[PDB]
C-alpha cells in the first residue's frame, strides 16, 4: 500500500552508498513532478503501433 | 433404585 | 462511478483487513458511564422491562424506492422518543414552557417530532383513564379490608374531570371515614419506619395520587412528594375537607412510586402492599407500557442439579 | 483508579497530554509509585511496545524523584518475575527497560541486578537481556554503548554482567553476547581472560 | 410484615457486607417470600433472586443445643455467625462439607 | 500439477519482503 | 392531528402528511 | 511544468531533505548533519535504519499533505450537503467511515499536523450541529455528548470521535520560526463533565511498528 | 494573558478556546 | 395423555391444589415450546375447556406470561401467544376480566400494525375470537376504532393477510355493523370491489358473503351500480365472480330491488355484459328457489 511506499522510499534513500556525506562537496537533489496531462495527447495512430509491439 | 433414593436423601420429587 | 471510494488504496481480500475497533466501543460503553449511567439518560425505565439484556431493535417493507415521499420520519422519531428524558429535560436555557395537551407534561419549546411522539401515546385521555384505575383499585383495597382498618366508609368524591392533569392544585380523591378515632402521627415517607401515631385524631382521611412524567434533571420522587405535600396542605386553595392525610406520587416515565403524609395504624402496611402491587398490575400501566415499547419498536428476545452450578466461586445462600 | 488511569490514557493523543490529564487531576500522593507502575502494567498489556507508556512513565519520573525508585524497584520486580510472561510481554517489557536505560530515565547502576551466569540465568531473562540489549545497541549505536559499558564508574554493577573472576560463567556470558553480536566487548574480556592465566 | 421484616434485615445485612462477601443469587425456602425482598433488594439490585426447589432442614438446626438456647434465651434482635465445617475444608471438599452436611441436617430432621 | 496453493503463497512472501 | 386523517381515516398526503396521523 | 514541481536540495547548507509523496509530506534529516540535539518522540517520526551496520542514521518526519486535508474536508460538505433526505444514522455512518478512512490511511502524519486537529475538531461539530438542527434546536444541554456516542445497540447513534482532545499550543512567533514545544493545551469539543471521551487514534496501531511486526512474522512464519 | 495561545474568537470553531497551561512542562 | 383423558372425562374430581400443579405446568409447557406443534394449543384448549369457570385466580399470571411471550424477538412465538389468546379468549371474559381482557383488547390494536403476515394474521384470529365473546356495546376499546383501523389493511395484496382480514371484518359486517358509519361501510365496499382478483378462491367466497351483510346494513341500490361496471371488464374470473355478488346481494335484499336494472343492463350491446346478466340469473334462481 502506498504508506509503505512512502517507508521504502525513505528506507531507500537512506540506504544508498554513503548517501548523507557532504566532505567532497556532494549534492543530493530530490525532484518530483508531474507528466502534466499523458492521458490527453496520447496519439491513437503511434499508441496502435506501440500496442502491437506487445499484444 | 439408585435415583430415587437419591433424590430422597437429597430433597423432594 | 459516481461515487468517491475512501479505501481506494486497499482490498480486504488482498490487504487482509487492517484494522479492528472492537475495544472501542467496550471503552466507549465504560467512558460515558457505563449502560447503567447510559441508560438513566433514556426512557429504559418507563418500559418496565425487567433488564437490559434483552432489548432488540428491529433485526423495506415496499418498493416505492422512487415516490417522492421521502424520508420517513421513523428512525428520527425512535431516536428522539427514545432519548426524550435528556432532550427534554427541566433545567434550560431560553424556552417558553408550555403543557402539553391533555396531560401532565411540560415542554420547553418546540421539538415537533417529539411533541408528536409523545401525543400519540397519551391518546384517549390516556392520562385521566390512569388516574382512575390508580384510585379505584385503592378504593377496593381499602373497601376489602374494612374489618381491620376500622374504617366505616370510603368515599371516592366523583372526580372533577381534569384533577389528573392540573399541576397546581388539589382536589383530594379519598376520603376515609372512621369508626371511633384514629391518632395519627407526623408526617414522613413511605420508605421510613419510626412513626408514633399520637398528635392528633380524627375519622375523616385524605389521600392524594399526583402522576408527573420525569426527566433526567429532576426524576426524585421522594422530594417531589414532600414538597407538594407541604405545599398543597399549607396552601389557602386546595380543597382539603381534613387536615390529615397523604399524597401518592407516581413517577410514570421512571415508573416509580412513593408518598408522604400523616400516618394511622395499619396504613404504611397496606398502602405499601397496593402500591408495589399496582404498579405491577394495574391494566392502565400496562396500556402505557404497551404504547410506550411499540413507539419505540423494542422486543424482548427473552423467553420464559442445581448444585454442581451451587459450590462454585460464585456465591448463593440459602434462606 | 485504574479506571480512571486506564481512561486518561485512552483519551489522550499522546504522552504530554495525558500526563497533563492526569496531573489536572489530582489524587493522595500515597499511590505515586503505583501510578509509574500501572502505566508499566498497561503497556504490558498493549498491542505491540509503542514507547508511549515508556514516554509517559518517564515523565512522571522526570516529574518527582519518587517514581525514579519506583522504577528502580519496578525493575527489579521484573527481573524477580520476568518468567511469569510470555515472550510478547516479554519483548515489549524488554523494549520498555531499554527506552528507560538509553532515555536516561533508569541509572545504568541497574545492571547490579543481571548475574550472567549460567546456573542464575531464566532462558526468560536469557531473551529479556538480549532484546534489551539488541535496542540499546540499534539505538544509542555501539560506540557509546561499548564506551558506557567500557567505563569502570559503573563496572561494579557491570560485574554480574561481565564476568573475569569465575571462568565458566565467563565462558557462558561471553558466549551470549557474542550470539547477540556484541564482538568488542565480549572479546576483549576474553582477552583478558587469555591472559589471565 | 413478618416477610417484610425478612426482606429489610436482610437488604441491611447486603448493606453492611464488604465487596467480597456481597452474595450473587439468593434462595430462601419460601418462594412465596420471594417478593418483599424482590422489593427490598433494590439498593442491591445484582442478586438473582429464587427460592430453593431443593428444601434444606435448616428447620433442623433448631433443634442443636447451642443455636436453640442462643435463639432461646437471647433477649436483643441481632445477628450471630457459626462456620459448621469445623475442620472438614482440611481434610475434604465443601462439596463433600455439604454433602455430610445435608445428611445430618435431615437426620436431625427426621428422628 | 495442482499448487495454486504455492503460486498464492510467495505471492504473499514476496509481498511481505523487505529488504535495502 | 392531520383532521382528513383522523376523522376518515384517510389522508391524501399519506407519507408527507406534516400532520399527526391520529385517529385517537 | 516548473510549477506544479518541486526540487529539493541537500548539501553543506541544508542538512533537511524534503519531499512529497503519495498523500504524505516527509523530511528526511540525517544524524550526521546538524542534529546535535535529537530525541526519539511521539510517533511522528520514523527512524530509518542503516542496514549492514544496523545503527539509526536518520529520522523521517511525517505531516498530511494540504491537499489530502482539503481533500477530507471538502468529502465532509458533501456529506453534509446532501443529507436533508437521510437520517441521522446514516449520516452518522457517512462521517464514520469518512473518518476511518482518513485515520487509518495517515495514522501518525495526523499526530503532528496541527491544522489537521483543529480541521477534525471543527468538522465533527458540524457534523453533530446538524443532527442538532434535525431536532429543532442546538442547545448545548438538550444534546450531551452520550446522545451520539452511545453505540447502536443501546440506541445512540454511534459516532466516532477525534474531537475531544486537546490541542497543544505554543507562541506562534517562534513557532512559524523553530519548532519550540508545547506549553499550552487549547480544549476540543465540549463534554459535559470530565468526562475523557476515548480516541480512534489509540485503537488504531502506527505504521512504523506494524512494517516492523510485519517482517517479523513473515520472516519466522516462512 | 493571551500570551500568543489560543484563539482570536473561539466563534465558528467548535470549542469553548479555553486554554490551560502543560501542566507537565518540566 | 392429559389432553385424550380429560377431553373424554371431564374433569369433575380434580381438586384444588391438583389444579394448580396443572395450570402451570401448562404455562410452562406453553412458553417452553420449541416446535411449531398444535400439541401445546390443543392441550391448553381442552384443559381449560374442562376447568370451565373453575380457573379463576391466576389471570393476571396466565396473561402476563401470554404478554411477555408477545413480546419476543422471533415471530414464532409471537404467533404462538397470539394463538393462545384465541383459545382462552372466552373464559378470559367468563371469568369477568374487566382489566385483562381489556387489556388484551387494547394491546392487541396495538398489534396492528405489524408487518410479518404470520403473525398479523393471528392477531386478527385472536381479535375475532374476543369478538365473538365480547359483543361490542360492552367492550372496553371499541370496534368503533378497530374496523376503521382494518379498511386501510385490505389493500394488502397478500393472500395470508387478505384473508384473515376479509375474515375479521366479515364477522365485524355481520353482527358488530352498528358501530360504523354508512360512509364507512361504502368505502369498504369499494375495497372489496377488487379483492375480487385474489388468486386463491377462499378470499372470494369470503367477500361475496360481507357484500351480502354489507347489504343489509346498506341499501345495494350503490353497491349495484358499481357491479355493473365491474362486468364490463374482460378476463372471466373476475366477471364471474362479479356475477356471483349481483345474485347475492339480490338474495339478501330482496330480488325487486335488483331485478330491472339487471334487465335493463340486458340491453347494453356487449356480450361479456349480456352473458354475464344471464349468468347472474343463474345464481340467483338457484339461491332464492322456491
Ligand atoms: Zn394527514
Amino acid at each position: 500500500p502506498p504508506p509503505l511506499l512512502v517507508y521504502k522510499w525513505c528506507q531507500g534513500i537512506n540506504n544508498l552508498q554513503d548517501v548523507w556525506e557532504t566532505s567532497e562537496g556532494e549534492c543530493n537533489v530530490m525532484l518530483e513532478s508531474r507528466f502534466e496531462k499523458m492521458y490527453e495527447k496520447i496519439d491513437l495512430t503511434l499508441l496502435n503501433r506501440l500496442l502491437r509491439l506487445i499484444v | 433404585t439408585q435415583s430415587e433414593i437419591r433424590d430422597i436423601i437429597l430433597g423432594m420429587e | 462511478v459516481l461515487k468517491q471510494n475512501p479505501f481506494w488504496w486497499t482490498h480486504q481480500r488482498h490487504d487482509g483487513k487492517l484494522w479492528n475497533l472492537n475495544n472501542y466501543r467496550t471503552d466507549m460503553i465504560q467512558a460515558l458511564g457505563g449502560v447503567e449511567g447510559i441508560l438513566e439518560h433514556t426512557l429504559f425505565k418507563g418500559t418496565y422491562f425487567p433488564t437490559w439484556e434483552g432489548l432488540f431493535w428491529e433485526k423495506w417493507k415496499k418498493l416505492t424506492n422512487a415516490q417522492r415521499s421521502g424520508l420517513n420520519q421513523i428512525p428520527n422519531r425512535r431516536f428522539t422518543l427514545w432519548w426524550s428524558p435528556t432532550i427534554n429535560r427541566a433545567n434550560v436555557y431560553v424556552g417558553f414552557q408550555v403543557q402539553l395537551d391533555l396531560t401532565g407534561i411540560f415542554m420547553h419549546g418546540k421539538i415537533p417530532t417529539l411533541k408528536i411522539s409523545l401525543i400519540q401515546i397519551f391518546r384517549a385521555h390516556l392520562w385521566q383513564k390512569i388516574h382512575e384505575s390508580i384510585v379505584m383499585d385503592l378504593c377496593q383495597v381499602f373497601d376489602q379490608e374494612l374489618d381491620a382498618l376500622e374504617i366505616e366508609t370510603v368515599q371516592k368524591e366523583t372526580i372533577h374531570p381534569r384533577k389528573s392533569y392540573k399541576m397546581n392544585s388539589s382536589c383530594a380523591d379519598i376520603l376515609l371515614f372512621a369508626s371511633y378515632k384514629w391518632n395519627v402521627s407526623r408526617p414522613s415517607l413511605l420508605a421510613d419506619s419510626k412513626d408514633v401515631m399520637d398528635s392528633t385524631t380524627t375519622q375523616k382521611y385524605w389521600i392524594d395520587i399526583q402522576l408527573r412524567w420525569g426527566d433526567y434533571d429532576s426524576h426524585d420522587i421522594e422530594r417531589y412528594a414532600r414538597a407538594k405535600f407541604l405545599d398543597y396542605t399549607t396552601d389557602n386553595m386546595s380543597i382539603y375537607p381534613s387536615p390529615t392525610g397523604v399524597l401518592i406520587a407516581i413517577d410514570l416515565a421512571y415508573n416509580l412510586h412513593s408518598a408522604y403524609g400523616n400516618w394511622f395504624p395499619g396504613s404504611k402496611p397496606l398502602i405499601q402492599q397496593a402500591m408495589a402491587k399496582i404498579m405491577k398490575a394495574n391494566p392502565a400501566l400496562y396500556v402505557l407500557r404497551e404504547r410506550i415499547r411499540k413507539g419505540l419498536q423494542l422486543y424482548s428476545s427473552e423467553p420464559t442439579q442445581n448444585y454442581g452450578e451451587l459450590f462454585s466461586n460464585q456465591i448463593i445462600w440459602f434462606v | 483508579f485504574r479506571r480512571t488511569i486506564y481512561l486518561a490514557i485512552q483519551s489522550s493523543l499522546d504522552f504530554e497530554e495525558c500526563a497533563h490529564k492526569l496531573l489536572k487531576m489530582e489524587f493522595p500522593e500515597s499511590q505515586t509509585k503505583e501510578l509509574c507502575n500501572m502505566i508499566l502494567d498497561c503497556c504490558a498489556q498493549q498491542r505491540t511496545y509503542e514507547k508511549f507508556f515508556g514516554l509517559l512513565a518517564g515523565r512522571f519520573c522526570m516529574l518527582k524523584k519518587e517514581y525514579m525508585e519506583s522504577f528502580e524497584g519496578i525493575f527489579k520486580e521484573q527481573y524477580d518475575t520476568i518468567h511469569r510472561l510470555e515472550t510478547n510481554k516479554l519483548r515489549n517489557v524488554a523494549k520498555m527497560f531499554a527506552h528507560l536505560l538509553y532515555t536516561d530515565s533508569l541509572p545504568w547502576s541497574v545492571l547490579e541486578c543481571i548475574k550472567l551466569s549460567e546456573e542464575t540465568t531464566t532462558s526468560s531473562s536469557r531473551i529479556f537481556v538480549k532484546i534489551f540489549f539488541q535496542e540499546l545497541c540499534e539505538y544509542m549505536g555501539l560506540p557509546k554503548l561499548n564506551a558506557r559499558l567500557k567505563d569502570e564508574t559503573l563496572q561494579p554493577f557491570f560485574e554480574g554482567l561481565l564476568p573475569r573472576d569465575n571462568p565458566r560463567n565467563t565462558r557462558f556470558a561471553i558466549n551470549f553476547f557474542t550470539s547477540i553480536g556484541l564482538g568488542g566487548l565480549t572479546d576483549e574480556l576474553r582477552e583478558h581472560l587469555k591472559n589471565t592465566p | 410484615l413478618a416477610k417484610w421484616k425478612t426482606a429489610e434485615e436482610v437488604a441491611a445485612l447486603i448493606r453492611s457486607l464488604p465487596v467480597e462477601e456481597q452474595p450473587k443469587q439468593i434462595i430462601v425456602t419460601r418462594k412465596g417470600m420471594l417478593d418483599p425482598l424482590e422489593v427490598h433488594l433494590l439498593d442491591f439490585p445484582n442478586i438473582v433472586i429464587k427460592g430453593s426447589e431443593l428444601q434444606l432442614p435448616f428447620q433442623a438446626c433448631l433443634k442443636v443445643e447451642k443455636f436453640g438456647d442462643l435463639i432461646l434465651k437471647a433477649t436483643e434482635p441481632q445477628m450471630v455467625l457459626f462456620n459448621l465445617y469445623d475442620d472438614w475444608l482440611k481434610t475434604i471438599s465443601s462439596y463433600t462439607a455439604f454433602s455430610r452436611l445435608i445428611l445430618i441436617l435431615r437426620a436431625l430432621h427426621v428422628n | 500439477p495442482g499448487e495454486e496453493q504455492r503460486r498464492w503463497e510467495e505471492a504473499r512472501l514476496g509481498a511481505a519482503s523487505l529488504k535495502f | 392531528i392531520c383532521k382528513d386523517y383522523k376523522e376518515t381515516g384517510f389522508c391524501g398526503f399519506g407519507d408527507s402528511c406534516k400532520f399527526l396521523h391520529d385517529r385517537s | 511544468q516548473w510549477e506544479n514541481s518541486f526540487v529539493s536540495v541537500y548539501s553543506k547548507d541544508n542538512p533537511n531533505l524534503l519531499f512529497n509523496m503519495c498523500g504524505f509530506e516527509c523530511r528526511i534529516l540525517p544524524k550526521c548533519r546538524t542534529s546535535y540535539e535529537e530525541f526519539t518522540h511521539k510517533d511522528g517520526v520514523w527512524n530509518l535504519q542503516n542496514e549492514v551496520t544496523k545503527e539509526r542514521t536518520a529520522q523521517c518526519f511525517l505531516r498530511v499533505d494540504d491537499e489530502s486535508m482539503q481533500r477530507f474536508h471538502n468529502r465532509v460538505r458533501q456529506i453534509l450537503m446532501a443529507s436533508g433526505s437521510t437520517t441521522f444514522t446514516k449520516i452518522v455512518n457517512k462521517w464514520n467511515t469518512a473518518l476511518i478512512g482518513l485515520m487509518t490511511y495517515f495514522r501518525e502524519a495526523v499526530v503532528n499536523t496541527q491544522e489537521l486537529l483543529d480541521l477534525l475538531v471543527k468538522c465533527e461539530n458540524k457534523i453533530q450541529t446538524r443532527i442538532k438542527i434535525g431536532l429543532n434546536s442546538k442547545m448545548p444541554s438538550r444534546f450531551p455528548p452520550v446522545v451520539f456516542y452511545t453505540p447502536k445497540e443501546l440506541g445512540g447513534l454511534g459516532m466516532l470521535s477525534m474531537g475531544h482532545v486537546l490541542i497543544p499550543q505554543s507562541d506562534l512567533r517562534w513557532s512559524k520560526q523553530t519548532d519550540v514545544g508545547i506549553t499550552h493545551f487549547r480544549s476540543g469539543m465540549s463534554h459535559e463533565e470530565d468526562q475523557l471521551i476515548p480516541n480512534l487514534y489509540r485503537y488504531i496501531q502506527p505504521w512504523e511498528s506494524e512494517f516492523i511486526d510485519s517482517q517479523r512474522v513473515w520472516a519466522e512464519y516462512a | 494573558m493571551y500570551n500568543g495561545i489560543g484563539l482570536p474568537t473561539p466563534r465558528g470553531s467548535g470549542t469553548n478556546g479555553y486554554v490551560q497551561r502543560n501542566l507537565s512542562l518540566v | 395423555t392429559i389432553e385424550k383423558i380429560m377431553g373424554n372425562l371431564g374433569a369433575a374430581d380434580i381438586d384444588h391444589k391438583l389444579e394448580e400443579q396443572l395450570i402451570d405446568g401448562i404455562l410452562y409447557a406453553f412458553q417452553e415450546q420449541t416446535t411449531e406443534d398444535s400439541v401445546m394449543l390443543n392441550g391448553f384448549g381442552t384443559v381449560v375447556n374442562a376447568l370451565g369457570k373453575r380457573v379463576k385466580p391466576y389471570l393476571p399470571q396466565i396473561c402476563g406470561t401470554v404478554l411477555w411471550r408477545l413480546n419476543n424477538k422471533s415471530a414464532k412465538v409471537r404467533q404462538q401467544a397470539a394463538d393462545l389468546i384465541s383459545r382462552t379468549a372466552v373464559v378470559m371474559k367468563t371469568c369477568q376480566e374487566e382489566k385483562l381482557m381489556g387489556h388484551l383488547g387494547v394491546v392487541l390494536y396495538e398489534y396492528l400494525g405489524e408487518e410479518y403476515p404470520e403473525v398479523l394474521g393471528s392477531i386478527l384470529g385472536a381479535l375475532k375470537a374476543i369478538v365473538n365473546v365480547i359483543g361490542m356495546h360492552k367492550m372496553t376499546p371499541p370496534i368503533k376504532d378497530l374496523l376503521p383501523r382494518l379498511t386501510p389493511i385490505l389493500k394488502n395484496r397478500h393472500e395470508k393477510v387478505q384473508e384473515n382480514c376479509i375474515d375479521l371484518v366479515g364477522r365485524i359486517a355481520d353482527r358488530g355493523a352498528e358501530y360504523v358509519s354508512a360512509r364507512e361501510w361504502m368505502r369498504i365496499c369499494f375495497e372489496l370491489l377488487e379483492l375480487l382478483k385474489a388468486h386463491k378462491k377462499a378470499i372470494r367466497r369470503a367477500t361475496v358473503n360481507t357484500f351480502g351483510y354489507i347489504a343489509k346494513a346498506i341499501g345495494p341500490h350503490d353497491v349495484l351500480a358499481t357491479l355493473l361496471n365491474n362486468l364490463k371488464v374482460q378476463e372471466r374470473q373476475n366477471r364471474v365472480c362479479t356475477t356471483v355478488a349481483i345474485a347475492i346481494v339480490a338474495e339478501t335484499c330482496s330480488p325487486f330491488t335488483v331485478l330491472p336494472a339487471l334487465m335493463n343492463e340486458y340491453r347494453v350491446p356487449e356480450l361479456n355484459v349480456q352473458n354475464g346478466v344471464l349468468k347472474s340469473l343463474s345464481f340467483l334462481f338457484e339461491y332464492i328457489g322456491e
